[PDB]
């Protein structure tokens, strides 16, 4: 009977065609993330892979997006993806903040020798800015590294404290340095 | 309109539990031992006759496998690597595979359209009434000879890709035979490298031969009928093998 | 031939589920398994630059375990490393455990305090104290943990050092002394420049 051959043609055709679709563009090229990007300086990117790692604590955070040239400072200029699940995390991430910002702020003479309308000010600019931060503290260096004595490349994105902190899509500034063995044979470095 | 898509996978999976019961039939009871002793001259048709395929594949495919590797490994290994990936390549992958497909085409094809016509013509059939079950004089020793050929073919084809593989790798472009040979020796295992490429050898002899004689046994009398079978047992024998393969050799080597 | 045509649907079915089973049951030799009794554990580092998901973990260069799963803590900004441990090996057969159980309270009572408790205080500590390890694995209290290197190139995996403790962690709780690797460019800083 057609009840039988109705159900039959259902099964398998109907997931069949979509299947080939969707377990290939999955794979191969679509794609959804919380993604957050910032920039940043280097004076030497020696080696440095266009789909290297970068990593806070050793935790793969976010992925090295792309590597160019400006032809006047020649400086090198790198663009990040950071994943926001790992980095901003959560609501009670900002809460934390404006709480260490309660201890951090007003602890000097920034309040002591303001009016209360300064001090509401200064707390006001505080909610503005940590409102669309992604946690990596003003002290952090970035650099260059590599997975082991032989392999593929990434950068350590190290941290070192206080409230201050990059605004999504900044660019992180105080960076520095590489490793290169040219320069270490001709300072004859152990 | 749809439904007809229905239909067809219906009746196509019905035909499957049919192969099975047949399958049952013919290796369950063969009492008749006089008449097994033809089988040696049905081997003829299934392994003699198929030795010049396998061998001249064998060697394009070991020769191939020798400048392939060359080019990658001389950037790592080529004097310790050209021994031991042609011999595990042809123990895995090649042996099992493309002398099971060549022996699906050349004897697959040929057993089909064999047992179609012994159907089509009517001469199979006359045998019922004279009281010989066609089943243990005709089928029989078709289905054995398909059994024991294919695994001796195996065999062969990978022991002249070892031939085309040291011919090229080490022969006309500069290796030394000590390490190959002893790669070979200190990564092939008899357990269960060779042993591996010879279960899974045994186990495409069965499903590939069992195909070609349910689909030649058709039910159908119709001359359209034996191309088709022959066409189908291309097929069907084909992708069974390779889906076999994958998961045979996700066991033995996981 | 009306009636033959019931049959054969049958078989198909049968054949063709054993075939499914088949597959999904032998694929299993490789993927899909813990190959373990499956008590978990965690613990938490400072530096866990090149492990991997599926990295060992061994304790006196036996494998007991795997490194499961590997987080960050944005605020707190330790890596948390998540174990699969074998209970086979982790565990104490049961004639063992009376041992333990045995020697452990030996010294709790005479080379601790125990025996000067109020009696009722010291059964009632013995019978915890001993009920609790059911749910105990051969990993002391003074167990460190770090990460380890394999090979001079290769993939990083966790080391379990136990020894000179008394007590008994429980499956499912935090080992506490934990230390991190060191970078390539901080043993340079450290002892050459």
């Amino acid at each position: 009977t057609s009840e039988l051959a109705v159900g039959i043609f259902v099964i398998i055709f109907g997931i069949a065609l979509f299947f080939l679709a969707m377990k290939v563009s999955g794979l191969v090229g679509t794609n959804l993330s919380d993604g957050y990007t910032m920039k940043a300086q280097f004076d030497n990117v020696n080696g440095l892979k266009p789909r290297a790692k970068v990593t806070m604590s050793g935790v793969t955070i976010g992925r090295v997006d792309s590597i160019t040239l400006d032809p006047v400072t020649r400086l090198a200029t790198v663009t990040f993806d950071l994943d926001g699940k790992l980095t901003s995390f959560n609501a009670e991430q900002l809460k934390e903040v404006q709480k260490n910002a309660l201890d951090e702020l007003r602890y000097s003479s920034d309040y002591t020798q303001a009016t209360p309308a300064q001090q509401k000010t200064m707390e006001q600019q505080l909610i503005s800015n940590m409102n669309s931060i992604t946690s990596i503290d003003e002290d952090a260096y970035i650099m260059v590294a590599t997975n082991g004595l032989l392999g593929e490349k990434y950068l350590k994105i190290v941290p070192g404290g206080g409230l201050n902190y990059l605004k999504r899509g900044d660019t992180i500034s105080n960076t520095q340095g590489t490793m290169d063995l040219e320069d270490l044979i001709s300072k004859f470095i152990t | 309109t749809i439904a007809w898509l229905g239909r067809l996978v219906i009746e196509r999976i019905r035909g499957i539990g049919v192969a099975a019961l047949m399958l049952l039939q013919i290796i369950f009871s063969l009492p008749s031992a006089g008449g097994f002793g033809r089988f040696v001259y049905q081997m003829h048709r299934v392994g003699v006759m198929s030795l010049l395929i396998i061998t001249v594949s064998g060697l394009f495919i070991g020769l191939v496998l020798g400048l392939q590797g060359y080019s990658i490994l001389v950037n790592v290994g080529s004097e310790s690597m050209l021994g031991t990936m042609v011999s595990l390549t042809l123990l895995r992958e090649l042996a099992p595979v493309v002398a099971a497909l060549l022996f699906a085409g050349r004897a697959g094809s040929a057993l089909t359209a064999e047992i179609g016509s012994m159907k089509q013509s009517e001469q199979l059939a006359s045998m019922e009434m004279i009281g010989v079950d066609p089943l243990k004089q005709i089928v029989s020793p078709r289905l054995w000879a398909g059994i024991v050929s294919l695994p001796m073919l195996t065999v062969i084809f990978a022991a002249i890709g070892i031939v085309g593989g040291k011919l090229v790798g080490v022969d006309f472009l500069g290796v030394d035979e000590g390490s190959f040979w002893s790669g070979m020796q200190n990564n092939v295992q008899f357990g269960h490298d060779v042993v591996n490429g010879i279960i899974k050898s045994i186990v495409f002899a069965l499903l590939c031969t069992w195909i070609a004689v349910f689909q030649g046994y058709a039910c159908d009398p119709t001359p359209e009928g034996i191309a088709t079978a022959m066409t189908r047992t291309v097929v069907y024998s084909s992708l069974c093998v390779l889906g076999f393969d994958f998961v045979l050799t996700a066991v033995m080597f996981g």
